[PDB]
């Protein structure tokens, strides 16, 4: 079943990925196993620019972190409810 | 005046107790799991030990004390700002080793860097109106 | 006519639509899905934001044109919560990704308001609204523009305050 199961998960917004992160945790235990995680990153600070018109003679910082999910004992119905579920737009739940 | 095993050590309890108060499951296996699986060559363990311990025994208390302190809040309450306070609460409670001011600043670095870039002085906050009601020696 | 006019997927792409019809007694089509209706737009602002479903924010009109334009209206409930600085989020961020969804259309978040003739004010927001004469018993709202700001208030076709209309 490829049991041996890594997930990284990303975080703009602390609020929506620990939403989700609810939700992983909801839909791993509401099929038999147990799941494991976060054990969250400090804040990495991105370099991101802005598109404005530059002065003749916004942001900088984002703060995302990143939480952890490891697998090592799953069921049929805990990747298929992993290949069912939906999402909200623009979040990553990659699993690695 | 202290390593950097004691902010390892306090890094790796605020994590694991994140794991356990979002994860719900039983402290002894979520903590043996993460004391034979993770990074402990540069964690106190008996400091990892007694703020697990304190916190787990202390877990009603501390929400006691966190309801007064839960209204004027715009958005709801988060799981990261509530393991900040109950750690930072009771490294402000009954620990002796650890001074008042030294636990203040790696409570407020902890809450600038894991909480928010907003929900940092909501802890700062809820820490100079609890701190002197608990420690009025401010040991 | 369900999906956008440039829709072309390929076997193996996890596709999303709504279901919004059904006739089961007839022996054809009983499942029709969508992805141009605006049920969508409100499934994807109540998967996107939480405090919408946890009866903070309320969402009562939306109008679309797929792939151009469209205006949507919030109320929040608390006011502790900004509905309209929620609803775009941080910089704009979680519209933007259900501007993914619908391959640059633009959403205009604004504030629903009780009084129409104030909330047609404050539905023009990448406009300027000077002055509305309401007469309901006529059917007409005389909204006064400023000069200048005519091409972006009107747009294609007379089409977007028409969807504000809508």
């Amino acid at each position: 079943q490829n049991q041996r199961i890594r997930i990284r998960l990303k975080a703009f917004d602390h609020r929506l990925i620990d939403q989700a992160t609810a939700e992983i945790v909801e839909t791993a235990k509401r099929t038999g196993a147990q799941v494991r995680g976060p054990i969250p990153l400090p804040t990495r600070k991105e370099r991101f620019t802005v598109l404005i018109s530059p002065h003749v003679n916004d942001q900088y910082e984002i703060r995302t972190h990143l939480r952890l999910v490891d697998i090592v004992e799953p069921t049929e119905k805990t990747v298929d409810a992993l290949m069912r579920l939906d999402l909200a737009a623009g979040v990553d739940v990659q699993i690695s | 005046m202290k390593p950097a095993a004691r902010r390892r050590a306090r890094e790796c309890a605020v994590q694991a107790l994140y794991s356990w108060q979002l994860s719900q499951n039983d402290i002894a296996d979520v903590e043996y799991q993460f004391l034979a699986e993770q990074d402990v060559k540069d964690v106190d363990v008996l400091y990892f030990r007694e703020l697990l311990a304190g916190v787990a025994t202390n877990t009603a208390y501390l929400d006691g004390l966190m309801k007064p302190y839960l209204s004027r809040l715009l958005e709801e309450l988060g799981q990261v700002e509530k393991a900040v306070l109950r750690i930072a609460l009771y490294e402000l409670s009954k620990r002796s080793d650890v001074p008042y001011k030294v636990a203040i600043n790696e409570a407020i670095e902890l809450a600038k860097s894991f909480g928010a870039e907003d929900s940092h002085k909501f802890v700062n906050g809820v820490l100079d109106k609890a701190a002197p009601v608990i420690r009025p020696n401010k040991k | 006519e369900d999906m956008l006019p440039r829709e072309n997927f390929r076997p193996g792409d996890r596709v999303r639509g709504v279901l919004y019809s059904v006739r089961p007694e007839a022996r054809g089509a009983q499942l029709f899905v969508t992805r141009s209706k605006p049920e969508m737009l409100i499934e994807l602002f109540r998967i996107e934001v939480p405090e919408i479903g946890e009866e903070v924010i309320e969402i009562k009109a939306a109008a679309r044109d797929p792939g151009s334009r469209a205006k949507i209206a919030v109320k929040t409930n608390d006011k502790r919560i900004d509905p309209v600085g929620a609803c775009v989020g941080m910089r704009g961020a979680r519209v933007q990704a259900v501007s993914t969804e619908l391959g640059g259309e633009r959403i205009d978040i604004v504030l629903w308001d009780d009084n129409p003739a104030q909330f047609v004010i404050n539905a023009m927001a990448p406009a300027d609204v000077a002055s509305i004469v309401v007469d309901e018993d006529k059917h007409t709202m005389d909204i006064a523009v400023e000069a200048g700001n005519l091409a972006q208030a009107i747009g294609r076709n007379g089409q977007n305050v028409r969807l504000a209309s809508q």
